[PDB]
């Protein structure tokens, strides 16, 4: 079944013989009998074939060879044994090929290496020996052989290499040993490996640094990633000044010497993560051809004056985690692309910093203590995609030179209370502002090929022209807010000023009063705040919210509705004891305590962060997830138990069932006031519950619907429903008469 | 189809190379899918790990077969071999033969 | 019940350096049941001690080996391996002998 290509080549893998395949040309030259089922090799197997020079034996479940097995293959070359169940190197049965270049003994399970083994091999280049189980490098065996140029040992369980190991391989220029359990290595253990390119150590248990690799002058390539080592100290790398990249990461640091990466001329990378005990700038003299550099999660404070003069080459510069304050000038670099300067404590950015650097694309100054930024920083900086100062505290921020910026992040900078004009940001995409009013001259109707994604969305809970909305609920809330006042106003004034002797509910309906037109106030506050700016509202809620007057607001709705409510209790209470047959005094008393716990629980708020300033109605029920949470359910909680007491107090007299009269007026105040307090509530716990969906612009109405209704519903039912009121106009009239 | 593989997908072929073997990415077109090999193919060197074997390509130029990712074995018909490193001028010191093809 | 393993030189002596006795069991690996070394000395693996035991001389040069207390598990293709090449050390394994055998099958009995 052998698949012959015709060109002196022969394929016979996977097809499951046991055995050499027979019958085969006398001249082949390469020959695979890979993924076959072949356990041993007979004597002179291979006889038949005196012109081979590539042989394959891999997957098959081979554990002997005869020694005379592979005899009389003089012109072999190439020969892997790979994948095998070989137990030990086979050593007197390669002896004779004295003509082979590459052998594969790699990830069978050897455990022990003759010391007569590899003699006689006096053309060998490359030897695999990866994924096996040798506990010690073979230094006999080793030593034999002088020709070899590739050696791999990875994947082993190597403990310590022993002085004078690789002492004869002169011609070695490949070296893995990573992956293993080295974690001692002697002061000559490299000896003599002076063509050496490339040496692997990652993946290792090295707690001390290998002095070992002072020895080669040629190295190249070095790596000892993922290891224990955590101090790095001079003259590490002085005897290899050939070195071009180095492999550390992954590896925990403490200390690294200042002068570690000096004289490495062709070194063209430099990655150092948590050195922590690292506080000043590498000596990088004689590194010129450096493209990256990043020192992270060092305690540096400073960056050389050099530094950009020297690196020509330099295209990315990582310096974030560290304790730098104060920049220096980039002006020298032109290849520089990124620079990262996150959290570190800069906090100026001064026009000459940035000047020059023809290929910055991407800048970084997230979360610093930067508080002023030159209006020009930026103005001859070439063409940059993406910049970020968020979480900074920035009054303002430049325009010029940023017009092509694709990508800008502003979040976190709670004192820059300004505008940004879309007129400069004419390319814009992608952009992050502290403040949702921020972004409502940015997008327009967005949030014509704009496709601008502002991060603070403009939900209806954020205006962006008129703050009350269409024009229905606009004339309603005027409406609402007239009728409250002038009937509240007329209410208490019948009530209070034309009066001799004040009865207990007389004096609570007018403390009711009083409440309502608390609540009414408020009310033409957000009418006026409306009207006077109509269609400019962004240019108005970041002075709004974040101001005295927005606190003045939600404090009068808070006291307003808590006063109402608690009144609302007391008269409740009041008409149970006068049906249950001075204590007018103590009703006063009361009456003042509930006006005080009223005011407390008003103020309570404005110590507390993050309630007065999440709407600009000023009230601390907005949408979505309310950021103090305990306040409101504890408002609502408290509020809707005074509504359940009193609603008992009244079952309880109407199942006891002039005096008798005007105890109905009171009904309807708790019944008006209980059916306006529901919605609210309601629509306050429902972003709380994930399964309700309800849209924000509709709970906006709704909530400036019915939060002052009851404020303009209350001396409407007292002052047409209650001859109580008619005999006290009757009386007014009559002393103005007077 | 699958053949020495952990997990059999028709959409990814083998996945989860197994053991001793060597995981190799092959594309027809769009599609892809892969095999799992110990001898890694030509322009391409296998890497062992304790996860997985991979193969990967050989980024050195003008080489058919390479030892690492620096190191080339079998240089392109054409070019001179010397010292792992595939080019196309003898350096000096040495005397090229061009019957093996190597300085 | 007890048994003769005799492994004599074909031709040059064998004994000049170390030669072993090994066995193999169907299919998988052959390994190393007992050894002897020039001056004596003499090695066997964990499941040889006090059931076998092997001896060389030099005066007709013949390996000799008494196996004895036999178990079901015990069973399998045993060779003789030798090597005269000199250096290294003695060990266990078949890669260090340099020549091998036909050998002899032998069933547990009893």
């Amino acid at each position: 079944p052998c698949s012959c290509d015709g060109d002196r080549r022969v394929d016979c893998s996977g097809k499951g013989l046991t055995a050499v395949p027979e019958g085969l040309s006398a001249f082949t030259q390469a020959l695979d009998i890979s993924m076959n089922n072949i356990t041993q090799l007979p004597e002179d197997a291979f006889k038949n074939f005196p012109f081979l020079e590539e042989l394959q034996l891999a997957g098959n479940d081979l554990s002997f060879i005869h020694p005379k097995a592979l005899s009389g293959l003089k012109e072999l070359k190439v020969l892997t044994l790979q994948n095998n169940q070989l137990k030990t190197v086979p050593s007197e049965a390669i002896r004779g090929l004295s003509a082979l270049q590459s052998l594969r003994l790699d990830a069978n399970h050897i455990t022990s290496v003759p010391e007569d083994s590899f003699e006689g091999l006096v053309q060998l280049r490359h030897l695999w020996l990866d994924d096996n189980s040798l506990t010690e490098v073979p230094v006999h065996p080793l030593s034999n052989l002088p020709t070899l140029q590739a050696l791999t040992l990875a994947l082993n369980k190597i403990s310590s290499i022993p002085d004078f190991a690789f002492t004869n391989l002169s011609s070695l220029v490949v070296l893995h040993l990573h992956n293993n359990k080295i974690r001692s290595l002697s002061q000559h253990c490299f000896d003599g490996l002076d063509n050496l390119e490339t040496l692997d150590l990652n993946y290792n248990n090295l707690g001390e640094f290998p002095q070992a690799i002072k020895a080669l002058p040629s190295l190249k390539e070095l790596g000892f990633h993922s290891n224990s080592i955590s101090v790095i100290p001079d003259g590490a790398f002085d005897g290899n000044p050939l070195l071009r990249t180095i492999h550390l990461y992954d590896n925990p640091l403490s200390f690294v010497g200042n002068s570690a990466f000096h004289n490495l001329s062709d070194l063209h990378s430099l990655v150092i993560r948590g050195a922590s005990m690292v506080q000043q700038f590498p000596n990088l003299t004689g590194t010129v051809h450096l493209e990256s550099l990043t020192l992270t999660g060092t305690k540096i404070s400073s960056i050389p004056n050099n530094l950009c003069q020297e690196q020509k080459m330099l295209r990315t510069l990582d310096l974030s985690y560290n304790n730098i304050r104060d920049l220096p000038s980039f002006n020298g670099c032109h290849a520089l692309e990124e620079i990262s300067l996150q959290r570190n404590q800069i906090y100026q950015i001064k026009e000459g910093t940035f000047q020059g650097l023809i290929s910055l694309r991407i800048l970084d100054l997230s979360r610093n203590l930067i508080h002023e930024i030159h209006s020009r920083a930026f103005a001859t900086l070439g063409p940059i995609t993406n910049l970020d100062v968020s979480f900074n505290e920035l009054t303002s921020f430049p325009t010029e030179g940023l017009n092509g910026l694709n990508q800008l992040k502003l979040v976190g900078n709670f004192k820059l209370k300004e505008a940004l004009a879309a007129k400069d940001f004419v390319n814009l995409r992608s952009l992050s502002v502290p403040y949702a009013y921020q972004c409502c001259a940015f997008w327009g109707c967005d949030s014509s090929q704009i496709i601008i994604h502002c991060t603070p969305s403009t939900g209806a809970f954020k205006p962006c022209e008129y703050l009350l909305g269409s024009w229905m609920i606009r004339l309603t809330v005027w409406f609402i807010f007239l009728v409250a006042l002038f009937f509240n106003l007329l209410v208490i004034l019948t009530t209070f000023a034309s009066c001799t002797s004040l009865p207990s509910s007389k004096l609570f309906i007018g403390l009711i009063s009083v409440s309502n037109l608390f609540m009414g106030i408020y009310t033409g506050i957000l009418t006026f705040l409306d009207a006077v700016s109509w269609g400019r509202f962004a240019e108005f809620g970041i002075w709004w919210e974040t101001g005295s007057g927005c606190k003045v607001a939600g404090f009068l709705a808070v006291f307003s509705s808590e006063s109402a409510i608690f009144l609302l209790m007391l008269a409740t209470v009041e008409r149970s004891l006068s049906a249950k047959d001075n204590h007018l005094k103590q009703f006063r008393v009361a009456a003042l305590l509930a006006f005080l716990g009223a005011t407390v629980a008003g103020c309570f708020p404005l110590f507390h962060r993050g309630e007065y300033s999440a709407s600009p109605l000023c009230l601390p029920f907005p949408t979505g997830e309310t950021p103090s949470l305990g306040f409101t359910v504890t408002l609502v909680l408290l509020n809707s138990l005074a509504f359940l007491l009193m609603a008992v107090i009244y079952t309880k007299l109407y199942c006891n069932l002039s005096q008798s009269s005007m105890i109905k007026h009171v009904a309807w105040l708790i019944f008006t006031n209980c059916i306006f307090f529901c919605p609210v509530a309601f629509f306050s716990f429902a972003p709380l519950i994930t399964a309700i969906s309800i849209s924000p612009e509709i709970m906006k109405s709704v909530t400036l619907i019915f939060f002052p209704l009851p404020a303009c519903l209350n001396p409407v039912l007292y002052v047409f429903f209650n001859p109580k009121f008619k005999e006290d106009w009757k009386l007014l009239k009559r002393r103005v008469t007077k | 189809i699958c053949k020495g593989c952990l997990s059999c997908s028709k959409d990814n072929g083998c996945s989860r190379c197994q053991q001793k073997l060597f995981f190799f990415l092959r594309r027809e077109g769009m599609r892809q899918y892969g095999e799992c090999l110990h001898s890694c193919p030509s322009g391409y060197y296998g890497h062992r790990a304790p996860d997985m074997n991979r193969c990967a390509r050989c980024r050195i130029e003008n080489c058919d077969s390479c030892f690492s990712k620096d190191f080339c074995t079998k240089c392109k018909v054409g070019f001179y071999l010397h010292r792992g490193r595939c080019f196309d001028e003898c350096p000096d010191g040495f005397a090229p033969l061009d019957e093996t093809m190597e300085c | 019940g007890s048994l003769r393993l005799s492994c004599a030189a074909s031709g040059y002596t064998y004994s000049p350096y170390c030669m072993g006795w090994f066995r193999q069991a169907p299919g998988k690996a052959r390994e190393g049941v007992a050894t002897v070394d020039l001056d004596g000395s003499t090695i066997y693996a964990d499941s040889v001690k006090g059931r076998f035991t092997i001896s060389q001389d030099n005066a007709k040069n013949t390996l000799y080996l008494q196996m004895n207390s036999l178990k079901p598990e015990d069973t399998a293709m045993y060779y003789c391996a030798s090597r005269t090449r000199a250096g290294v050390t003695c060990g266990l394994n078949w890669a260090i002998f340099s020549y091998w055998g036909q050998g002899t099958q032998v069933t547990v009995s009893s």
